[PDB]
């Protein structure tokens, strides 16, 4: 757990070959405490202290962990831990070198580049993912003479490939 | 669409090896399982194996293996098949037939059956060598008769009686391979038998490898 969140990440490209060093199920996991006595007291005491904090605490760390859920059904991502997109790597200006970022940066410093645009990205996203993908598929049950022979577009489709 | 214009038929000599072509039109020459079918001519159909150009899969056959050569050559955009020791059982009628796809295209997904397919040509060899036949008046209220093209080289040939201006109950029937070393062939028409000297019943043959059309008068 977090084993190597200080490695850069080529050396956290260690961390994900491996659960992403197993931080998913120890946010899910180390609710095991909680979970194996709220219950095990029998004793009156006539009022309660955890009754709201720890039930705050929990109802917290639940809803924590669907948003992110939710926000990996949005991009069509749900199941999967690493997923790839549609969306391009933008205009967006921290363009630089491949060999840099996943050979000597860690997870941290990499939040410190791109903190900025995050809900860019974010609202970036879904967009590929749903305003044409989504409606592609609804067109991908019926067509004209183009589905099977456009002879345009395809150059194009593979030229996506090629550039 | 998938057009497959096969190479024509062909005639050699026995014993020997021989070659086919089979040039696509349309669609993709590649990406898709171009096969290779027989049917001897009179039964069903057969397959004999394949080929996939992009990655040169052969799906060979389960007698046929060790004696087939399938290629695919997708610089020029065809595709060959190399069968060896010609024979008069390997004579059948060989079909180019690639398969098909989901949606009126050639891009989607493949369905996994033949569906456009090819002219096909028949693959019979040769004994000997060409023979212009004769044709007869096979004498007989209806009198039949018949202009028998019989003994000739190589197949086939048509009959049309009178150049094809008597055109109903017409009875043709197919040419033979037969115990001569040569081919024959017949075909009868029904005429009454009170106009043979007013209407003179005059078939037209056309044996194009042997270059006999003649005009041949049937008054029996
Ligand atoms: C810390 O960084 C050094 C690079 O100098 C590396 O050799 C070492 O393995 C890293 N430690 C961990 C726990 O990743
Ligand atoms: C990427 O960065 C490394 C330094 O981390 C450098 O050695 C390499 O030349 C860079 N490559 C390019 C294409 O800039
Ligand atoms: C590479 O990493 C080491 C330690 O992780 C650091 O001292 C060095 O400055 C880094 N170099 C580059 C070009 O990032
Ligand atoms: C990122 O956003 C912060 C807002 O807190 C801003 O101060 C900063 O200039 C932005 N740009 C960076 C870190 O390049």
């Amino acid at each position: 757990f977090l084993g190597a969140a200080g490695s850069t990440m080529g050396a956290a490209s260690m961390t994900l070959t491996v659960q992403a060093r197993n931080l998913l199920s120890g946010i899910v996991q180390q609710q095991s405490n909680l979970l194996r006595a709220p219950e095990a007291q029998q004793h009156l005491l006539k009022l309660t202290v955890w009754g709201i904090k720890q039930l705050q605490a929990r109802v917290l760390a639940v809803e924590r962990y669907l948003r992110d859920q939710q926000l990996l059904g949005i991009w069509g991502c749900s199941g999967k831990l690493i997923c790839c997109t549609n969306v391009p790597w933008n205009s967006s200006w921290s363009n630089r070198n491949l060999s840099e970022i996943w050979d000597n940066m860690t997870w941290l410093q990499w939040d410190k580049e791109i903190s900025n645009y995050t809900q860019i990205i974010y609202g970036l996203l879904e967009e590929s993912q749903n305003q044409q993908e989504k409606n592609e598929q609804d067109l991908l049950a019926l067509d004209k003479w183009a589905s099977l022979w456009n002879w345009f577009d395809i150059s194009n489709w593979l030229w996506y490939i090629k550039l | 669409q998938v057009q497959l214009v096969q190479s024509g038929a062909e005639v050699k000599r026995p014993g020997s090896s021989v070659t086919v072509s089979c040039k696509a039109s349309g669609g993709s020459f590649s990406t898709y399982a171009l096969s290779w079918v027989r049917q001897a001519p009179g039964r069903g159909l057969e397959w004999m194996g394949g080929v996939i150009p992009l990655l040169t899969i052969t799906n060979y056959a389960p007698r046929f293996q060790g004696r087939i050569t399938i290629t695919a050559d997708r610089s020029t955009s065809t595709a060959y098949l190399e069968l060896n020791s010609l024979r008069p059982e390997d004579t059948a009628v060989y079909y180019c037939a690639r398969e098909g796809t989901t949606g009126w295209g050639w891009l989607g997904k493949p369905i996994g059956a033949f569906a456009h397919w090819g002219q096909g040509t028949l693959v019979t060899v040769s004994s000997a060598s060409t023979k212009g036949p004769s044709v007869f008046p096979l004498a007989p209220g209806t009198a039949a008769l018949g202009c028998l093209v019989k003994d000739y080289f190589p197949e086939p040939v048509t009959v049309s009686w009178n150049s094809g201006a008597l055109t109903s109950g017409v009875h043709t029937f197919p040419a033979v391979l037969q115990s001569s070393g040569l081919y024959s062939l017949s075909s009868v028409v029904t005429v009454p038998s009170s106009s043979l000297g007013t209407q003179t019943y005059i078939c037209n043959v056309n044996h194009k490898p042997s270059n006999t059309k003649v005009d041949k008068k049937v008054e029996p």
